[PDB]
């Protein structure tokens, strides 16, 4: 396959700058934070959130839209994202424009300007959208998956915060909550594409090189009734075993082997926890017979899986989890959480190796691991009388 | 006390069934309520919670 290689050189303050040169024209530049809603502690539930509006806003060297007409200008897409465990601000662009790409990138990290005037507006937006965030079902049924399931923890908290929290935010928090977790140690310069390390690494040292120097699955049910919406969407989900634990892939083929309606999968990782499961949106009439449908294959490959199959899903993954030139975005993403997440960039290598190592007698040992006689967690959404109880679910969680 | 045996051959016999009886359901009944309030513990911890759009 000839992999280029990811070539990650640190930094002093540790921003451990790192590269995987490609032969696209365009880059993507990104600053990974290892921080997100689950360092938050209930008095500033949504300063991640809040600051990623107020990142693009302008800062002391670019005052106003000033931030956005140069990136703008160069001709670059600018986007943000922020997650439960990971925040990440990346810049798509021409590879020529490293050089502002990256300075960009540092005064959006620091320096960064948060006016109170602006703070107010980003403020009326949040609180705003999120009145109507409650259109997308989906979303709901994932934040209470998660308030459900960690019950009691940083991560039953969402991205966006409580509206409460949102109108009683300040400077001085944000303040806080951005000279608090925007540490050098905990920041990842990714690049993926068109550019050499070694300017990559001097632009690093010339530009942020100032950078500063008990979760738990709770098995439960959340059920929002409302009977006025026309579809119900419904999660169910496990213990993942986390980030770095081995058994992931053998749990992506399980995933890749399951593949009513809308019936998705996920197995969503975080630091040593997770959730393994499935959502699906169903008319109420059939929610049940859903539940017992997708029971049942659970069970099936715990008990019963066939080579044949897990080959079928050892392909689907193999053509999966490839990140190789699916584009400058795509790649520096993954570069840019393997830095967070495992330390190092994982090649492609040695995901086909760990691919090719499972079989079938592992896939059911580490299925019955993960989803035989386990409690789950229940969230659903919408016309939910159908949707059995914990009993029923809990009895289907095993034969 | 004869006549009380003619009338009943059984009163010892009853009496050990009696014995084992209470016995057996002194085991059983603790349990199959713990199981009772195992299997309904989940609709007794219920938390129910009412929100209006408003």
């Amino acid at each position: 396959q000839s992999v280029p290689e990811t070539q990650v050189s640190i930094l002093d303050n540790g921003l451990r700058v790192a590269s995987e040169q490609s032969s696209h024209a365009t880059c993507t530049v990104g600053v990974w934070i290892d921080a997100g809603s689950r360092y938050e502690t209930e008095k500033n539930n949504g300063a991640g959130y809040f600051l990623e509006h107020l990142a693009f806003k302008g800062t002391k060297n670019r005052p106003g839209n000033a931030l956005e007409k140069e990136v703008e200008s160069i001709g670059a897409h600018l986007n943000a994202y922020s997650t439960r465990e990971h925040t990440a601000y990346l810049i798509k662009a021409l590879s020529k424009d490293l050089p502002k790409v990256v300075e960009l990138l540092a005064d959006i990290v620091q320096n960064s300007s948060l006016e109170d005037s602006q703070i107010e507006k980003e403020r009326d937006v949040i609180l705003r959208e999120m009145q109507e965030n409650d259109a997308s079902m989906q979303n709901v049924v994932f934040d209470y998956l998660h308030a459900t399931a960690f019950q009691g923890t940083p991560l039953a908290q969402a991205v966006e915060g409580p509206s409460e929290n949102v109108r009683r935010l300040s400077r001085t928090d944000l303040t806080d909550y951005l000279n608090r977790h925007y540490k050098a140690p905990r920041m990842v310069l990714a690049a993926a594409g068109g550019v050499e390390h070694q300017q990559l690494l001097d632009l690093a040292q010339k530009h942020l090189s100032s950078v500063s120097r008990p979760c738990r699955f709770t098995g439960s049910e959340i059920r929002h009734r409302d009977d006025a919406l026309p579809l119900a969407h419904v999660a169910i989900a496990v213990e993942g075993p986390g980030w770095a634990n081995p058994d992931n892939v053998t749990l992506q083929v399980a995933n890749a082997i399951i593949g009513c309606q809308s019936f998705q999968t996920f197995n969503i990782s975080y630091s040593d926890t997770g959730l393994l499961g499935a959502h699906f949106v169903c008319d109420a009439m059939s929610i049940d017979d859903m539940v017992f449908f997708l029971q049942g294959q659970w069970m099936r490959l715990c008990t019963s899986a066939t080579e044949s199959e897990v080959t079928r899903g050892k392909n689907i993954l193999r053509n999966a989890l490839v990140s190789h030139l699916d584009g400058t975005t795509p790649v520096c993403e993954d570069i840019g959480r393997s830095l967070l997440t495992y330390g190092r960039r994982i090649p492609l290598a040695e995901w086909e190796s760990r691919i090719q190592e499972v079989d079938a007698q592992m896939l059911r040992d580490i299925c019955s691991k993960y989803f035989y006689d386990q409690c789950p967690a229940v969230a659903g959404y919408g016309p939910i009388e159908q949707l059995p109880d914990y009993n029923r679910i809990r009895s289907g969680m095993f034969w | 006390t004869f006549l009380r045996w003619a009338s009943e051959p059984e009163h010892d016999h009853r009496k050990r069934m009696g014995l084992k009886m209470l016995l057996m359901m002194g085991l059983l009944l603790p349990l199959t309520y713990a199981m009772k309030r195992h299997k309904w513990s989940v609709l007794k911890s219920r938390k129910l919670a009412y929100r209006p759009p408003k």
